[PDB]
């Protein structure tokens, strides 16, 4: 119940941001662990799937453009991105992809 | 916009409801929305299903002293998501919103089932309540009999409620000639929660003895039937006055009664309204069923009549109903400024 | 012939009773919280602990030559204490058949014993009972160095009587009610409109056979030895065995702890030892 | 507890603008949160009462809008008589609190008031009509000359429970008399920062949704 | 015959 996110700033175009989610609590195990962001004004929406194993599911947008990395030993969970269009001005937040954590206060990412 | 959402313990398997309320028509419920949502992996070797249980909780302590589980069940439902009727507007927000993974399952209680009534945890009485407690219970399985753990499902609890039909009913009335001639009537068959009552007492005694005291009494009928019919009797509210009638002559008074939950937190037998969890609602709304008994209806039906008694014994039983009006919104289903 | 038998059934009564009683009782005085039936079962634990506090004084008296070796002793005493731990033992099965039958068509009130200080005043009333009853220990019981070797042994009509009534009240109050109660829900006879489940179904068979098997060869053994007696003799009839009976009674005593207690919510509990949310939803 | 703050203190704006009024909770309650407008030296009205729900009676030109914690209150057009206080308030918990208030540029009757200086007693009657004791909730809501509106004592008859706020804990009591129907708060030990103007509000008992009928003002000075 | 005592916890 944690959820503590950094990793945000204000970048022209093209720069990488490195954001890192850190939960404590139960252990991420073998559960599917994702990234959501927030355009201002709009809802919440997938980016990642980042399951137990090694399968990356994007969305329309995402693909071909993000990366994402989990390490379970500090249990954490980070998002390495490249060429970030305007458009991609929004909140991260990170959860579960069940949705079954409570939504904490994510970082501001404004590109 | 809104939905309610519960996640079981691992991090995986939640389930969406629209609505923690099905009204009860008279005919029809409303289906039981909703949609389980499942992570990707831990269902390739597996399938979902969710049941639907309408449990009958009637034992005190809640300890099974010979194998007694009082576990009764009502009604069971199953449905397989994971291998019908197309899916209503919320369904739809639902799958789009939450995304491929997002497996619906609808649930058609039929007619004449109990509405979720429990009774009042009185003097001891530790545990759970005693009364009708619906519950969905999603799970995954591949057998539909293997035992299954608490932490591996997600035991949502669901409430179903009846509110006051838009027509009001016809004005009761009753009499009673055997001793002294008695004449009782209501000012309307519909009656809202905490709404005052008021009854005519209007009367014309002829014999010589003459009454000392009179007395108005209501009480709420816990019709309660799982293997035989009970009919008990729980007072809810009194009103003992000290006016008297002279012989040969006539009295007409319009005491006023109130049923509410403020000095009746003592009284046993007394049922109240469903209840998700330990917070304290009001009286058990008046269940109404169609014609023809519904056979035997089995479960807790609750009636409320009114009663007028002289103390000299003729008395008359006048029947209401005691229900909420449909709401605007929607009922939170706890003290909303709680703590 | 069967000595070895019957001392391998204490052993075995004693191993599985003294932690399940210990079980029972600390769970029940510590976690749940006093409730009639916990009360009976509580009692019903105290009764098999001072049953079984001389249990170890039985091994040596079912020693060699079945005798008393630990002379005098004041054995009035502990016998006393055995017998009543008995007669306790049984009244609380009977009484808890009888609030079991109570139990079904639960909502009604019926007797109104579900306040504590009635419960505590048929607790009290019981052991008082079982106290009259356990009570003349002296008043026949003596000792003699027979056959180079020392017994408690009880000293004609008054064995008769005292056999008899013992007998019937350990028979008619629990056994009868039992029958009338157990027998006449679980067959069908007598009003059955109360549906059973299966597990009610087996446990209640398993708690009417268990006692027959353990008490009903008991005081049948009883009966006979005062039948038998005053006539023929004793040492023809052979009766210097038979502590199966009494293995079977212990037996009976440390089955029904795990038995009625250690089931459904004991079990998970101590096999042992989220919040509703909202959500978003676009228009 | 939960502190509620409003972001523009003052806003200015002519006839015929489409403004909005934002408010931000410190903690995440629910849609629970009712907006009231508040003419100079008169009682506030309810607006909006689950911060999505029009009142019966305002204009349909108000609305209001949930996100995360941004509870929001927006008019379509500003007609001459809207300039006036607006108060972003949460029911979720006990301690109901009110915003600081923005400036824009059925009967209860008090009874009560005068000059009592400090260490008095006065007891305030409310008389109500039109509405049941036990079928609604009577609260005690103060506002200091010049600041926001600030929850009391309240009673709920029906549960026979009684509430009060942590600064008037044991020195204020709450009571109502079913047969007279009025709520009666008796005060002791009145002490220098109580004077305000005594507002009698009163909300549906089944299902609270916001303070519907206020009174009208009997200000005590100490 | 010698059978009068008893040898149970009775």
């Amino acid at each position: 119940v944690q959820l503590q996110e950094s990793g945000g700033g204000l970048v022209q175009a093209g720069g990488s941001l490195r954001l890192s989610c850190v939960v404590s609590g139960f252990f991420f195990d073998t559960v599917t662990m994702a990234w959501y962001r927030r355009a201002p004004g709009k809802h919440r929406e997938l980016v990642a799937s980042a399951t137990a194993g090694g399968t990356t599911t994007y969305a329309d947008s995402v693909k071909d453009r993000f990366t994402i990395s989990r390490d379970n030993a500090k249990n954490t969970v980070y998002l390495q991105m490249n060429s970030l269009k305007p458009e991609d001005t929004a909140v991260y937040y990170c959860n579960t992809f069940v949705r079954s954590l409570s939504w904490g206060q994510g970082t501001q990412v404004t590109v | 916009t809104r939905v309610f959402k519960k996640a079981s313990p691992n991090g995986k398997l939640t389930v969406y409801l629209g609505k923690r309320d099905f009204v009860d028509h008279i005919d029809l419920v409303d289906p039981v929305d909703g949609v389980v949502l499942v992570d990707p992996e831990y269902l390739k070797e597996r399938r979902v299903y969710v049941t639907l249980t309408a449990a009958f909780r009637y034992g005190r302590e809640d300890l099974d002293v010979l194998g007694l589980t009082f576990r009764k069940d009502l009604f069971v439902a199953n449905v397989q998501s994971f291998p019908k009727k197309p899916l209503t507007r919320l369904q739809e927000r639902l799958i789009k919103k939450l995304g491929e993974h997002a497996y619906p399952f609808t649930f058609e209680i039929p007619p004449n089932l109990p509405s979720s009534v429990t009774l009042q945890p009185g003097p001891e009485d530790t545990g759970k309540a005693i009364g009708v407690d619906y519950e969905v219970k999603a799970f995954v399985a591949e057998n539909l009999e293997e035992k299954i753990h608490k932490r591996n499902s997600v035991r949502l609890v669901i409430e179903k409620v009846q509110y006051a039909p838009e027509r009001p009913g016809p004005q009761p009335t009753a009499e009673t000639t055997r001793q002294l001639h008695l004449e009782a009537s209501l000012d309307k068959e519909i009656y809202y929660h905490g709404e005052p009552i008021s009854v005519n007492v209007h009367v014309t005694n002829n014999t010589n003895k003459t009454v000392k005291k009179i007395k108005i009494s209501v009480r709420q009928y816990a019709d309660i039937v799982l293997f035989n019919t009970a009919q008990y009797k729980v007072p809810v509210a009194m009103e003992e006055a000290d006016d008297t009638v002279a012989p040969s002559s006539t009295f007409s008074k319009v005491y006023t009664l109130t049923p509410f939950l403020a000095n009746n937190r003592e009284k046993r037998g007394l049922a109240l309204d469903g209840k998700l969890k330990h917070e304290d609602t009001n009286l058990a709304s008046s269940t109404l069923l169609r014609e023809g008994a519904n056979r035997e209806i089995l479960g807790i039906i609750v009636s409320y009549k009114v009663k007028v008694k002289l103390v000299v014994d003729v008395a008359v039983e006048l029947p209401f109903t005691l229900m909420h009006p449909k709401p605007k919104e929607e009922p939170p289903h706890r003290e909303v400024p709680e703590n | 012939v069967v000595h070895w038998v019957s001392l391998v059934l204490y052993c075995l009564a004693f191993v599985l009773g003294i932690p399940g009683n210990a079980i029972v009782i600390w769970f029940t005085g510590f976690k749940w919280k006093k409730t009639v039936t916990t009360l009976w079962f509580l009692n019903l634990a105290i009764a098999d602990f001072i049953f079984l506090l001389f249990l170890p004084l039985y091994i040596s008296y079912v020693a060699m030559n079945f005798h008393w070796p630990f002379g005098i002793w004041l054995c009035k005493a502990n016998s006393f204490t055995a017998q009543l731990n008995m007669f306790a033992s049984v009244f609380f099965l009977t009484v808890i058949s009888l609030d079991h039958y109570i139990h079904l068509i639960h909502p009604v009130l019926s007797h109104r014993h579900r306040t504590l200080k009635n419960s505590l005043i048929v607790i009290i009333f019981i052991w008082l009972l079982a106290s009259l009853i356990g009570g003349p220990a002296l008043y026949f019981r003596d000792t003699v160095e027979f056959n180079n070797h020392t017994l408690c042994y009880n000293n004609l009509i008054r064995h008769h009587v005292l056999t008899w009534v013992k007998f019937i009240i350990g028979y008619l109050f629990p056994l009868l009610t039992m029958s009338i109660c157990y027998l006449c829900l679980i067959f069908k006879v007598k009003k059955r409109s109360i549906l059973i489940s299966s597990r009610h179904f087996w446990t209640i068979l398993v708690v009417v056979v268990a006692f027959v098997v353990c008490w009903t060869p008991y005081h049948l053994f009883s009966i006979w030895e005062l039948t038998i007696h005053h006539n023929s003799y004793s040492h023809h009839v052979m009766q210097a065995g038979i502590p199966l009976s009494t293995g079977l009674a212990f037996l009976n005593s440390c089955l029904n702890p795990i038995l009625y207690v250690l089931i459904s919510k004991k079990f998970q509990a101590r096999f042992r030892s989220c919040t509703t949310a909202s959500s978003s939803l676009a228009k | 507890d939960i502190q509620m703050t409003q972001s523009p203190s003052s806003l200015s704006a002519s006839v015929g603008d489409r403004v909005t009024i934002t408010c931000r909770a410190s903690q995440s309650v629910s849609s629970a949160v009712a907006w009231y407008q508040q003419k100079p030296g008169k009682a506030p009205k309810l607006l909006i009462y689950s911060a999505s729900s029009l009142y019966s009676g305002v204009p349909s030109r108000f609305s209001g809008s949930r996100s995360g914690t941004d509870f929001t209150l927006t008019i379509s057009s500003l007609q001459p008589e809207d300039f006036a206080t607006y108060y972003c308030q949460q029911y979720k918990y006990v301690p109901v609190t009110f915003g600081q208030g923005t400036k824009v540029e059925v009967q209860l009757v008090e009874s009560g008031g005068g000059l009592v200086q400090p260490g008095g007693s006065l007891r305030l009657s409310c008389a109500a009509s039109g509405f049941n004791v036990y079928s609604s909730s009577i609260h005690w809501v103060r506002q200091a000359p010049g600041k926001g509106l600030e929850w009391v004592a309240s009673i709920s008859s029906y549960y026979g429970y009684t509430y009060y706020a942590d600064s008037v804990k044991g020195r204020f009591t709450i009571s109502a008399d079913t047969s007279k129907n009025t709520a009666y708060l008796q005060m002791n030990s009145l002490r220098a920062e109580d004077t305000a103007v005594y507002y009698c509000a009163r909300s549906r008992q089944f299902w609270y949704s916001g303070l519907d009928y206020w009174g009208q003002g009997t200000l005590v000075t100490v | 015959f010698y059978f009068p005592g008893q040898f149970a916890f009775s």
